[PDB]
C-alpha cells in the first residue's frame, strides 16, 4: 500500500541503503500534513450516511431514466446496492486521509475498476455525479487545509473514474 | 479377567487362557529393568479362536507359560 | 508492505467499516510522538557504521573459534558476509522503527532466514548473538543524544528493543 | 527449497512454484540437442502474486507441468517442534485404577490412536470405554477395537490408499514411521487375502509393539528418537509424517488423505522385492 | 499438444502398426460431423461475453458473502481476477471442443489450478459452482441458434457438457 | 517446554556462566508480581465458558454467512470444531499467562495452525477476528474483578494481549 | 504435434483471445481436404508390404555394391533392418496424412535425423532412393488431389534427408 | 494485419521454415470461403445507408433521452456524428468478410476502442444496439452461410464492445 | 542527483501518474525544513576557514607522526592537499544543506571514494578526524533543527568513509 512512510521505506530498502536525512523529510511533510487530513476523516466520519443519502439522490434526479422499470436504478435491490457502493467509495476516502497517501484508494477501488464497470454495465458518469455532489455538500463543513485534503482525494476518484 | 460381555465385536467361539507373565509381555514404562506387575504374575484374556494360535505362540515366545485355558463362556 | 497506519486501515476493512473514534485516537497519539520517533531513527543511521564495528569486535572476542580456521567466520570472504549480513538485520529493524510495524522486517529478512542460515551451516546462536550485542549499543545512541530536547524516550526505547528481539527470536 | 522472502519490496504475497523443467523451458548453451541440467528436473521459484498467472502460463505452454504451488509464507516456516515428541511421556493404566486415571487413559488413547483428529461425543465408544475399568479389557486390546471402528475406518483406511493407510497405522499404533519398501508391500498383501481385520491384528500382534508399551500402556510415539533396526531416513519420514502439533490425520480437509512419504523415499532406505 | 486424429495416431504407432480400417472408421465418420462441430464453436465464441457476464451474476445473487468485505472477490482488484479466470476457463472449454478431445484443456488450463486456488484461499466450491452457471448457459446458446441448417447436436451438446464437467471436477 | 525461568537459564548456559546479576533482578520482580500474575490466570479460568460463548456471539453476529448453508461454521458438526478450538486456543494462551512465556502457546498450538487451517478451507480471517474478539472479553475480566485487592495488573494485562496476538498474527 | 487444428489453437492461446472466425476458417479447410488426405492413406496402407519390397529392392539395384559382403547391404540383419525402417517412413506419412499436418513426420522421422543417421554411417541418399521408388508407383495407383496429397508429405521427407 | 493467410505466413516464418502442406490446407479453407463471405458484403455494401438510418433510429427509440437537450443525442452535429460512425463500424465489417480475418476490424475499430470511448464518453451500450439492430435487418436479405458469415464478424464487435 | 523533490518526481514517473497527494505532501516536507538548513549553509560557509584550519591541525595532533619527513604529512604542497580537501568536504555539505538531499555529497564525494583512497593510500582515518573535530565546533555556533541538520549531513560522510 503506498503511504509516504511505506515509500521512503521501500526506495531505501531497495538501493540497500539506510534511511538518510533525505527520506525523514519527506516523512516530516507527512505526519505533519496528518492533522489536517485527520480532522477532514472526523468531518466525513460523521456526516456519512447524509452524504450517502444526499448523492445517491442526486444521480436519480441527473439521470431520471435510471428510476424507471427495466433500468438499473429500478427497483430496490439495485438502489440498495446504489448506496452500499457509494458507502465504499466514502469509506476508502476517509481511509486514505488518514494513511496519508492514495494507497487506499488505489488497492480496493481503482485496480480493475474498469472491467468490473465493464462487465456489469455500471457507467462511470453515475459515480462522478454521487462524487461531486459530495464534495459540494464537503465544501461546507471543512475550511482552509483541512478541505483541501479531502477534495484531493475525492478528485483523485473523479480522475481515475473518468 | 473375567469377561463382563464377549470383548470381541467379530464372533467366534471365545477361550478364556491364563498365562505366567514374563517381565517382557507387559514391561512397566520403568527406568532400569522391566517389572511384570505384581498383583497380575497370571494375566487371563478372552480370545477368539482365530486369534487363539497367534496368541498362543506370541505367549510362547515370550518366557510366559500358559497356566491353563478354558472356554470363556 | 505496512506500517502503523496502513495496518489500522485494513483491519478495519474487514470489519467493513470507518474507522472508530477510539482507534483514530491511537493513530493521533502515534503522529504526536513522531518528533521523538523520527530522532530515534536518525540516531541509529548516523551512529550505523559504529554500533555494528562495535558489537562485532564483541562477537568475536567472545566466540573465538569463529575466527579460527574451520570456524564460520573464516576465512576473510567468510568474514566479509558475515559483517553485511550484521549490517542488513539491522537496516531492517530502523526501518521498522520508522513504520511503527514490525511486518517490513519480518517480511522482508527474517521469515526463512534461520533454515537459510542452517543449510549453510552458520550457526544461528551465533547470528542471534550478535543482534543483541547489536541491540545493546544502539539502544545507547537512541538514548544518550546532544543537542537533542531533553525528554522521555523510553515508549520508542522499549519497541526498539522488541524489534531487534523478534529479529534475534526467529533466526535463532 | 527455503524461501528467504515472505514478500517483494513492492507489496506483493510470493508464491513458491514447482514445475518439471523441459528443454525448451532450460537449455545449456552447447552443441547438440537442447538439455537441462539433470539436477534441476523439478525446478521451484518464488514468483509475486502479479506475474503468477504469466510464469504458470509460460510454463504449461512449454512442456512444463505444474507440480505443485504454495503460499511462501507457509513454506519457509520451521520444521516442527519436536519439543511434545522428543520424550513422548507414556501413560500406565495399573490394575485397580480409580475412575479419573482411567479416564487420563483413554483421552491419550483417543489422542494417539486417532491423531490430533477430533472424535464428537457421538462418534466416542461408551462399550469399549466400559470394559476398561471393570478389567477385562487391557489397553492393547481397547487400541485393538478402536482400530477395528468404523471411525478409524472412515478416517483413515476408507478415504485414502492402503499404501497411505499402511503408513497412517504405522504411526498411530507405532510411533516410528515406515522404514524401507518391504514393510509397505508385505501389509498390502496381508490385506488383500487375510482382509482389514487380519491387518490391524499384525500391528498389535508384532513384537516391536510387545517390545514398547508390550500391555497397558498408551502407545507414544518412538520415532523422533533413535530406535533399533531403524533406517536413518525413517527420522526424516517422522517430519513428514508428524506435522507439528494440532496439526492432524484429517479425511475432511481438501483432497484429505495422501501421501506424506513418497514411495521413492521408501525405495532409499532399501530395496529388493 | 494432441486432438482427436494425433491421439488415435499415437495410439497406433504404439502397437507399431498402420491404423486398423475400422479406427480410419471412427475418424472418416468424425470429419462428417465437422460441420456442426464448428457451428458449435462459433455460438460459444460469438457469445462469450454474455456467458460469462450471465453466469457471474447469478454466481453473485447465490453468494452474496463473496462480493462482501472479507469475502473472496472483494474488492474491485480481486473481483476482476475471478471474471478473468472464469472465461480462462471457457475460453479453453471452447478449445477442447475443437479439437475434439479433452486434453489441451486439462494440460494447458487444469493442471496446477485446484492448487492455486488453495494457497490463495480462493474457495473451490464457488469457483466449480462458477463453471456450472456458465456451462448451462453456454448449452443454451449452442443448443438454439440462428441461421443454422436444422438437424441434431446432441452428440455435440454432451461432449460440450463433459468438458465443462472435467473443469469443475480438477477444480473442485 | 519453557517459562520465564528456565528460559533464563538456557541463555546462561550457553554462554556458559553463572546467571548474571542483572537477569536474577528481572526474575526476581517477576516473582513478586506472582500474586497478581495468578490471580489474572484463575479470572480466566472461572469465566473460560462465558469468554467464548461472548465472543462466539459477537463473531456469529458479525460474519452472518459463517452460520449460512454453504459457509464454514455450518453445519452443526463444523460449529462445533469452531467453537471448541476457540477454547483451546483460549486455554493455551492462559497457560502462556502462568508460565510468563509464549512458548507453550506456539508450540502446541500455534505451530502449524495456519496450514491446517488453509487445508480444511476455514478462513484464517475469521478465526483471527474470533481471537481478538475473545482477548477484548478476556482482558475485561482480568482487569476487573471482585473481591480482588486493588492494584495495577496493566503489565501483566499487556502481555496478555500479546499472546492472543501472536496467536491472531500467526493463524492469519 | 503439428497439425492444422492444434496451431490454430496455438495461435490463438499465444495471443489470449478466443477462437474467432479467422481460425475456423482454417480449420474447415484442415477437413474439406481430410475426404482426399484419407483416400490416398486407405491405398498406402492397403499397399504398403509391396511397396517396401519394390523400394528395398531398389535401392540395392541402384547401389550394387551394398550387397557384397563387408558391406552394410550385406547380410540379412541388415536386409530386415533396411526393410523395417522404410516401412516406418511409409507408416508415419499415412499417419500424417490422416493427422492433416506433418506433425506426425516431424516427431518421430525428421527430429534428430541427422545424428541418428551420422553416427550409424546410414547413408541419406538410400532412403531418398527408396522414397523415389515408392513416389513412382503411387503415382499409378492414386490420381487427382489424393495423388497431390500422397506426394506432398513423401516430398517433405526427401528435403528432410536431403 | 490477421488474415488467414498471413497468419499461416507469420507462423512459417517464426519458425523459420518452408510453408509446407499444413498451412497451405488452412489457405486453402480461407479461399472456399470466401465465395460466401464475398456475397455477403455485396449485400451489406448495397443496403449500407438504408441499415444505417434504421440503427442511429432505433438507437433513440431505445435511449429517448438522448434526444433531449443538453444530451449527446441532440443537435445535428452530433446525430451526424452518430451516423458517420455506425457507417465505419459497417464498411470495416464488409472489409472483414472480403479480407477474409477479423484483421481489418481489429486495427480500425478494436484497438483503442475503450479509450477512445471513455475520453469523449461515448457509451458502448449504444452502439450495441446499432449493430443488433443490423443483425437482425441483414437476418433477411441473406441466408445460409452467407448469413453465418455476417453474424460472425457482426458479433465479433459486439464482444469487443462489450 | 537525489533530493526529495527529484525523487518524488522519479517515482510519480516510474509509474506513469500525475503527482497525486502522496508525493506533495513530501515535497511539503522538504520545503518546510529547508528554513533550517538555509540557516545551518549560512553559518557553516560563514566560519568555513576556520573550521578547516582547526581540523587540519587536530588531524596532526592525532597522528604526529605524519609531519615528520618522509610521511605524507610533511613537505607544505601536502598539507595544502590536506586543507584542500577538507574544504571541498565542507563546501559539499553545505550544498547538500541547500538542495535538501544527500544528493551533492553521493556524487561527488562518496562515489568512488574508496578507490581514491586506496590508489593514493589516504586513510579515511583522517578525514574522519578531521569531520569530527568540525562536528564539535559547529555544535557551538548552531542549535536546534539548524544543529540537527548539520549532524546528519556531517555524519553522513563520516559512515561512508568508514
Ligand atoms: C449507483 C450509482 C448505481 C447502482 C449501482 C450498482 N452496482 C451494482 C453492482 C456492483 N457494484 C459494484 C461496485 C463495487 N463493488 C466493490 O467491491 C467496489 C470496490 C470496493 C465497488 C465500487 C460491484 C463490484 C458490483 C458487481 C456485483 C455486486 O453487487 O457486487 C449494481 C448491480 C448491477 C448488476 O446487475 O450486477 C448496481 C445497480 N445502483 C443504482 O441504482 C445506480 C444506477
Ligand atoms: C555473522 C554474524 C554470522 C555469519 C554470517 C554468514 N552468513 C553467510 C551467508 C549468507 N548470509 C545470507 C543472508 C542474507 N542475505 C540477504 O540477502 C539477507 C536479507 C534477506 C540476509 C540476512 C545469505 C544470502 C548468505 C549466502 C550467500 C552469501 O554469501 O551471500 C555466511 C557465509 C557462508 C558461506 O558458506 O559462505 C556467513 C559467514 N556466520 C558467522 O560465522 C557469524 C556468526
Ligand atoms: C528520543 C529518542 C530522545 C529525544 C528526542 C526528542 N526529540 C524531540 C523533538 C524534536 N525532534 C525533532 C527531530 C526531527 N523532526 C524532523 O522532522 C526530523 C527529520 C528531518 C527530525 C530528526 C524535532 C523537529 C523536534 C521538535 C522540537 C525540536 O526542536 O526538537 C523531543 C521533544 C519532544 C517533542 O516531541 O517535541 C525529544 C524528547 N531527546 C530525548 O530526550 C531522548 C533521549
Ligand atoms: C542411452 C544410453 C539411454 C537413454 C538416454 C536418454 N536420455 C534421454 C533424455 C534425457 N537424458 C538426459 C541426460 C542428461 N542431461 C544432462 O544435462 C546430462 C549431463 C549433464 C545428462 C547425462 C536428460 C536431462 C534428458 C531429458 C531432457 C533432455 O532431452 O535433455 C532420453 C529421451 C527421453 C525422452 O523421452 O525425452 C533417452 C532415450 N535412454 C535409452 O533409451 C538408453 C538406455
Ligand atoms: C472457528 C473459530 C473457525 C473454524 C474452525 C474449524 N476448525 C476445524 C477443524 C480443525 N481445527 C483444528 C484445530 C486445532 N487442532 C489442534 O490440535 C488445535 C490446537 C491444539 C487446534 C486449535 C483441527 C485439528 C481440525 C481438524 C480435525 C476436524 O476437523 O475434526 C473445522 C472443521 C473443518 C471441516 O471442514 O470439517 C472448523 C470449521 N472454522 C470456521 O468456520 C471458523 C472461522
Ligand atoms: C471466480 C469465479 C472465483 C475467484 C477467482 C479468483 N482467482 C484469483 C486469482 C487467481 N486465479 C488464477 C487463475 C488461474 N491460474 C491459472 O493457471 C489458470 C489457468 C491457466 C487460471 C484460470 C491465478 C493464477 C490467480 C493468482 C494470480 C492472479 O492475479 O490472478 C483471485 C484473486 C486472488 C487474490 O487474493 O488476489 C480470485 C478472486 N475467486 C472468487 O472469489 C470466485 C469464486
Ligand atoms: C448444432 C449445435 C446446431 C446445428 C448445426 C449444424 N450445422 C450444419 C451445417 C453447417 N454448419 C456450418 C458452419 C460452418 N462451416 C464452416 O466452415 C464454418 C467456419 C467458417 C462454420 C461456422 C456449415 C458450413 C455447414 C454446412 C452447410 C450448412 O450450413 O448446412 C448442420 C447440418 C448438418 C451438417 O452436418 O452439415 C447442422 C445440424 N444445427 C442444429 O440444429 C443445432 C442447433
Ligand atoms: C490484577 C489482574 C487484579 C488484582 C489482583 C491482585 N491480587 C493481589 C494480591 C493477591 N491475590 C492473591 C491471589 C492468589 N494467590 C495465590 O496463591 C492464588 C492461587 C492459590 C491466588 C488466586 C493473593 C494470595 C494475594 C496476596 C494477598 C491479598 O489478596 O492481598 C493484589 C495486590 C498486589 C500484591 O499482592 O502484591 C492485586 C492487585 N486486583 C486488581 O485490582 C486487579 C484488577
Ligand atoms: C536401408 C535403406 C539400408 C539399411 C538400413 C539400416 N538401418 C540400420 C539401423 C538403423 N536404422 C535406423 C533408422 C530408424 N530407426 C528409427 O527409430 C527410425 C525412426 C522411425 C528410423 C528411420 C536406426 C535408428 C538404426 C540404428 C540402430 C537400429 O537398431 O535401428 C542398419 C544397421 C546399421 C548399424 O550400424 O547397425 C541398416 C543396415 N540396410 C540396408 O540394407 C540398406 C543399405
Ligand atoms: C451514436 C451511437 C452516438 C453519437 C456518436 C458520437 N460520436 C462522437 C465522436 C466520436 N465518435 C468516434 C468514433 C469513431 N471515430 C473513429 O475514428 C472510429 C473508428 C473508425 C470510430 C468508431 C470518435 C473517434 C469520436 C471522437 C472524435 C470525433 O469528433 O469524431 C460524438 C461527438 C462527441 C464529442 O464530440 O465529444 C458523438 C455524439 N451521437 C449520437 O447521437 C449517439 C448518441
Ligand atoms: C589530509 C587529512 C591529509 C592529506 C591529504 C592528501 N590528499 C592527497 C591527494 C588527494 N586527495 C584527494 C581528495 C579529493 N580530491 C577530490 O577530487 C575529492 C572529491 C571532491 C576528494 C575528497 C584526491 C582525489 C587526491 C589525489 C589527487 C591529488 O593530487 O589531489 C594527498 C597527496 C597524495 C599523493 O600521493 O601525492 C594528500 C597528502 N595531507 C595531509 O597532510 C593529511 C595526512
Amino acid at each position: 500500500m503506498k503511504t509516504v512512510i511505506t515509500e521512503v521505506i521501500a526506495s531505501a530498502d531497495s538501493q540497500g541503503r539506510f534511511l538518510n536525512n533525505t527520506e525523514l523529510q519527506a516523512a516530516n511533510g507527512r505526519f505533519q500534513r496528518a492533522t489536517a487530513s485527520m480532522e477532514a476523516a472526523r468531518a466525513l466520519t460523521s456526516n456519512a450516511d447524509s452524504l450517502v443519502k444526499g448523492a445517491v439522490q442526486e444521480v436519480y434526479n441527473k439521470f431520471p431514466y435510471l428510476t424507471q422499470p427495466g433500468q438499473m436504478g429500478y427497483g430496490d435491490t439495485n438502489q440498495a446496492k446504489c448506496a452500499r457502493d457509494i458507502s465504499h467509495y466514502l469509506r476508502f476516502i476517509t481511509y486514505s486521509l488518514v494513511a496519508g497517501g492514495t494507497g487506499p484508494l488505489d488497492d480496493y477501488i481503482v485496480a480493475g475498476l474498469r472491467e468490473v464497470n465493464r462487465t456489469f454495465n455500471l457507467s462511470p458518469s453515475w459515480y462522478i455525479e454521487a462524487l461531486k455532489h459530495i464534495k459540494g455538500k464537503v465544501g461546507s463543513q471543512l475550511s482552509g487545509q483541512p478541505l483541501t485534503e479531502a477534495n484531493a482525494y475525492i478528485d483523485y476518484c473523479i480522475n481515475a473514474l473518468s | 479377567s473375567v469377561l463382563t460381555g464377549d470383548n470381541q465385536q467379530r464372533g467366534s467361539k471365545l477361550f478364556k487362557i491364563t498365562i505366567a507373565l514374563s517381565p517382557t509381555l507387559a514391561h512397566h514404562p520403568w527406568p532400569g529393568l522391566d517389572t511384570h506387575e505384581p498383583s497380575q504374575s497370571s494375566y487371563s484374556t478372552i480370545v477368539s479362536l482365530e486369534r487363539l494360535l497367534p496368541e498362543m505362540t506370541r505367549i510362547k515366545r515370550n518366557g510366559g507359560r500358559i497356566l491353563e485355558i478354558t472356554e470363556g463362556e | 508492505m505496512q506500517d502503523a497506519f496502513t495496518k489500522a486501515i485494513v483491519a478495519a476493512d474487514l470489519r467493513g467499516s470507518f474507522l472508530s473514534e477510539q482507534e483514530l485516537n491511537q493513530l493521533t497519539n502515534l503522529v504526536k510522538e513522531s518528533n521523538k520517533r523520527l530522532d530515534a531513527v536518525n540516531a541509529i543511521t548516523g551512529n550505523a557504521a559504529e554500533i555494528i564495528s562495535d558489537a562485532a569486535h564483541k562477537l568475536f572476542a567472545e566466540q573465538t573459534d569463529l575466527i579460527r580456521p574451520g570456524g564460520n567466520a573464516y576465512p576473510n570472504r567468510r568474514m566479509a558476509a558475515c559483517l553485511r549480513d550484521m549490517e542488513i538485520i539491522l537496516r531492517y529493524v530502523s526501518y521498522a522503527l520508522l513504520a511503527g510495524d514490525a511486518s517490513v522486517l519480518e517480511d522482508r529478512c527474517l521469515n526463512g532466514l534461520k533454515e537459510t542460515y542452517v543449510a549453510l551451516g552458520t550457526p544461528t546462536r551465533s547470528v542471534a548473538r550478535a543482534v543483541q550485542l547489536m541491540k545493546e549499543t544502539a539502544i545507547g545512541y537512541v538514548n544518550s543524544p546532544s543537542g537533542v530536547t531533553r525528554g522521555d524516550c523510553s515508549a520508542l526505547v522499549n519497541e526498539a528493543a522488541t524489534y531487534f528481539d523478534k529479529a534475534a527470536a526467529s533466526i535463532a | 527449497m527455503n524461501v528467504l522472502t515472505t514478500s517483494s519490496q513492492r507489496g506483493g504475497k510470493l508464491f513458491k512454484v514447482t514445475m518439471t523443467l523441459s528443454p525448451a523451458l532450460s537449455h545449456h548453451p552447447w552443441p547438440s540437442l537442447d538439455t537441462y541440467e539433470p539436477s534441476q528436473n523439478s525446478y521451484s521459484v518464488v514468483v509475486p502474486l502479479d506475474r503468477l498467472l504469466a510464469e504458470m502460463t509460460y510454463i504449461k505452454n512449454k512442456g512444463g507441468r505444474v507440480l505443485d504451488i504454495s503460499p511462501a509464507d507457509l513454506e519457509a516456516l520451521g520444521p516442527p517442534d519436536i519439543s511434545s515428541v522428543a520424550i513422548p511421556l507414556k501413560v500406565e493404566l495399573w490394575a485397580k485404577a480409580d475412575v479419573s486415571d482411567v479416564q487420563a487413559a483413554i483421552v491419550a488413547a483417543y489422542k494417539q490412536i486417532f491423531g490430533n483428529t477430533y472424535v464428537l461425543e457421538s462418534e466416542r465408544l461408551t462399550s469399549a470405554e466400559s470394559l476398561l475399568r471393570n478389567g477385562s479389557i487391557s489397553v492393547r486390546e481397547f487400541v485393538r477395537l478402536l482400530a477395528k471402528s468404523e471411525l478409524y475406518k472412515e478416517r483413515f483406511f476408507f478415504c485414502t490408499s492402503n499404501n497411505r493407510f499402511t503408513e497412517l497405522n504405522f504411526k498411530h499404533f507405532l510411533g516410528r514411521a515406515p522404514y524401507n519398501q518391504s514393510e509397505i508391500a508385505a501389509h498390502l498383501d496381508r490385506y488383500q487375502t487375510f482382509g482389514y481385520d487380519a491387518e490391524i491384528d499384525s500391528y498389535i500382534d508384532s513384537d516391536e509393539y510387545i517390545q514398547a508399551f508390550g500391555e497397558n500402556v498408551v502407545p507414544y510415539y518412538r520415532g523422533f528418537k533413535s530406535q533399533s533396526g531403524q533406517t536413518v531416513e525413517s527420522f526424516n519420514r517422522m517430519f513428514k509424517l508428524y506435522r507439528g502439533d494440532a496439526g492432524s490425520d484429517t479425511n475432511l480437509n481438501l483432497q484429505g488423505q495422501k501421501r506424506r512419504v513418497d514411495p521413492k523415499n521408501l525405495l532409499r532406505s532399501g530395496r529388493g522385492i
